[PDB]
């Protein structure tokens, strides 16, 4: 048994209508619940047996059975409705949750800022001299970096992780870290990171050189 | 003419008091805990407090029972409304079952002797139409009152109860053979095994077939109640013909199984799904039929006969829904065949009359 | 709504694979004699997943197929709690195990539509951590250069390299700088040692005057290393 749930990211502005759908692999019954989980807290129950509002829950969270297409419909989103929504199948004593739907706030467009940092002087003792090309205060998510050293692409040596949307400025932030050894570092001189993003009108690519000149 | 009109209000209050608790219970199901087993026990309180206590009414019935039972109802329902904790609500439903299983034999008996030898038409038709009117108007009245001070609906039916004493004490005035009981007393159980198992699950059978939001099914069943009432008002012609005493039940059961069979193959929400509510008409000519049958076996002491009804019809109405809910999950259509099965069992048991009529 | 039912859990922490934990979900404030207990979990990052269950009275210990047989769940009604064994631990079992309770029924009323109820109660959860190659973190500072991105604006931070296991808490000037801190979630590196950097945004003209130090309170390695950031 599975419970496929789509979509897995909603960028919906405040007060608009959203719809989240689950498709049971087998038609079970009217037994589906719709949890929500704030970041780093406990899930709460919103709708139980696929149609009934929970006590102490705003009237907007209107669920709807449709065949096997159980759906949750919020008429208007509010600043207290920005968190992950899970849908649970209460089968014959073999429970299974959903793949997870996130709901995220919209901003207009923010130009990402880029920084690059030389390797620390204590990296050279351990051989690995990791440099990082930073991305701070942007929206939206879609952005990526193609490194170059002596104007040559690198693949598989850069791992990157996004943060979550800051509570104040409502932007993301990104960082890609490149790890090498002194066997590969010392034969290369010119280092550069290139960033492209939707709000970034043209690619911006500046970085440093060996010698701290 | 006026004694009987006073008398109906007692029965109206009893079943409106059963119907008034639905739209207020979720308010303090969360205020007391009240897990699943506790709620099932709360249901069974009324069942096993109506079961054994009802024949006792017919033990005592040979005026007084109605008034003491109605004071008991008002006190019971007030103490339900107080609502300390489960130790109070459980005993409140037990004493309420006492009251509603003592007044029902009292009314069902005393109508059978004050009314003239035409005791069927107005008397029993309205006594089994006001029952359904109370069941309908329970939640309907409770909808407006539960919004303001959710305890208010409860003692509302409490307050009316005290009113239903005075009218029933100053507007009204006073004036063996266990083998022969066997034919209907088991009979009224069998349909109550499945008819209840039908009705209880009608809101779950037609939410897994063609989709019914709660308002549409309420429209369907209010229409069923109205168009069944308009058939059991002229009930006296149909019982005066159709070989009165016992033959009618068989024909109603064949009609009901026919329309259930037609119901199993009905899609199309408004055309051939809604209009097939008329099934319940065939299930609303039989409750007055068995009540009249009970009043007609016993020449005197009709309280015992009415009580023997009101105990085993409640036994069926309690056993049935548990079974139907349990075996509903193995199918979607499971409740219907229970109704079909018990209806054919009723057909089997009523046609035993010919061998019984061949000897005395 | 007047409810105070609190489910609590305790007993997480570092283990070795093949260890034996036994997680107490100490119930309270309700009649345990007839209720359910359900144990769910959440891996770090992913979504919820159900792993065990029990009915307190007249029930059988239902399990999840992927992790069947390595758990022994049992509820002791005597002391008002319910426990869950922990045996043959694999790296896929690092999680945050909530303890939860659910019911759902129907209160029917004579061919109308009557009821639905859920009763919902959840817990808080204990971080359960799995296979250890315990190592303190190595902190190196990402030195801010002289580039003048936008007037008085600059970025700096310290890199927390080659630690295992989660978590690490970083803070700047020991709580004196939170206005513009970024602690990127840790990424499971290929070599097996997690990494997690942190950077802040500070005015550029202020650099070389104040100080900045990051304090890695990596608890399971009992380690606290502070490195100083200076533009050089």
């Amino acid at each position: 048994i599975q419970m496929t749930q789509s979509p897995s990211s909603l960028s919906a502005s405040v007060g608009d209508r959203v719809t989240i759908t689950c498709r049971a692999s087998q038609s079970v019954s009217s037994a589906v619940a719709w949890y929500q989980q704030k970041p780093g807290k406990a899930p709460k129950l919103l709708i139980y047996s696929a149609s009934s509002l929970y006590s102490g829950v705003p009237s907007r969270f209107s669920g709807s059975r449709s065949g096997t297409d159980f759906t949750l419909t919020i008429s208007s989103l509010q600043p207290e409705d920005f968190a992950t929504y899970y849908c649970q199948q209460s089968s014959s004593s073999l429970i299974t949750f959903g793949q997870g739907t996130k709901v995220e706030i919209k901003r207009t467009v923010a130009a990402p800022s880029v920084f690059i940092f030389p390797p620390s002087d204590s990296q050279l003792k351990s051989g690995t001299a990791s440099v990082v090309c930073l991305l701070n205060n942007f929206y939206p998510r879609e952005a990526k970096v193609q490194w170059k050293v002596d104007n040559a692409l690198q693949s598989g040596n850069s791992q990157e992780s996004v943060t979550e949307q800051d509570s104040k400025d409502s932007t993301y932030s990104l960082s890609s870290t490149l790890t090498l050894s002194k066997a590969d570092y010392e034969k290369h001189k010119v280092y550069a990171c290139e960033v492209t993003h939707q709000g970034l009108s043209s690619p911006v690519t500046k970085s440093f050189n060996r010698g701290e000149c | 003419n006026k004694q009987i009109f006073v008398l109906y209000f007692n029965i109206f209050l009893i079943f409106l008091g059963i119907g008034l608790v639905i739209p207020v219970l979720p308010v303090y199901l969360k205020d007391l805990g009240l897990t699943g087993s506790d709620l099932g026990l709360l249901v069974a309180a009324f069942a096993l407090s109506q079961m054994i206590i009802s024949p006792f009414g017919g033990t005592l019935a040979d005026k007084l029972i109605i008034c003491i039972g109605l004071i008991l109802f008002s006190v019971s329902e007030f103490m339900f409304a107080v609502g300390h904790n489960f130790s109070v609500l459980m005993l409140s439903r037990v004493i309420g079952g006492m009251s509603a299983g003592m007044v029902m034999p009292g009314v069902t008996g005393l109508i059978a002797d004050i009314s003239p030898s035409h005791q069927k038409a107005k008397n029993f038709g309205y006594m089994s139409a006001i029952i359904n009117s109370g069941f309908i108007l329970g939640p309907g009245i409770g909808g407006f009152m539960a919004e303001v001070s959710h305890r208010m609906p409860f003692y509302f039916a409490g307050a009316l109860g005290i009113l239903a004493f005075i009218m029933s004490i100053v507007l009204i005035h006073d004036p063996i053979n266990w083998k022969v009981f066997i034919t209907p007393v088991i009979l009224t159980l069998v349909l109550s095994f499945g008819l209840s198992a039908f009705e209880t699950l009608y809101s779950l059978y037609t939410a897994d077939k063609v989709n019914y939001s709660p308002k549409d099914i309420s429209i369907a069943i209010t229409g069923g109640g109205i168009f069944g009432a308009l058939f059991q008002i002229y009930f006296f012609d149909k019982f005066m013909k159709y070989f009165s005493e016992l033959t009618f039940i068989a024909w109603s059961l064949l009609y009901s199984v026919v329309v259930l069979i037609l119901l199993v193959f009905a899609n199309d929400y408004w055309s051939i799904m809604l209009i097939s509510f008329v099934v319940f008409i065939g299930f609303d000519m039989i409750r007055p039929a068995i009540t009249n049958y009970f009043s007609n076996i016993a020449g005197e002491r009709q309280g015992f006969a009415g009580g023997l009804n009101s105990t085993f019809t409640s036994m069926g109405n309690f056993i049935g829904p548990l079974i139907a809910g349990a075996l509903f999950d193995v199918h979607i259509e499971a409740p219907i065949y229970m109704a079909i099965g018990v209806s054919l069992a009723g057909v089997v048991i009523v046609l035993i009359e010919k061998q019984h009529r061949a000897k005395l | 709504e007047i409810s105070e039912v609190q489910l609590v859990e305790s007993g997480g922490g570092l283990v070795q694979p093949g260890g034996s934990l036994r997680l107490s979900c100490a119930a309270s404030g309700f009649t345990f004699s007839s209720s359910s207990i359900h144990w769910v979990r959440q891996a770090p990052g992913k979504g919820l997943e159900w792993v065990a269950s029990i009915s307190s009275s007249s029930g059988s210990t239902s399990y999840a197929d992927s992790v069947k047989g390595r758990f022994t769940i049992s509820a002791d009604t005597s002391k008002n709690t319910a426990y869950l064994q922990m045996n043959s631990l694999r790296a896929e079992d690092t999680a945050v195990y909530y303890c939860a309770r659910w019911e759902t029924g129907y209160y029917p009323y004579w061919r109308m539509y009557g009821f639905y109820w859920a009763l919902d109660y959840w817990g808080q959860g204990t971080l359960v951590t799995v296979f250890n190659q315990i190592k303190g973190p190595s902190v190196f500072p990402l030195a801010p250069s002289s580039k003048s991105t936008s007037g008085g604006t600059a970025a700096l931070g310290c890199l927390v390299k080659d630690y295992f296991p989660e978590p690490v808490t970083v803070s700047w000037n020991s709580g004196a700088l939170t206005s513009g801190v970024h602690t990127f979630p840790a990424v499971l590196q290929s070599s097996g040692l997690y990494s997690l950097s942190s950077v802040v945004t500070v005015p550029s003209s202020s650099l070389g005057t104040q100080t900045y130090i990051c304090n890695v309170n990596h608890k399971p390695s009992n380690t606290k290393v502070d490195k100083k950031v200076e533009p050089k």
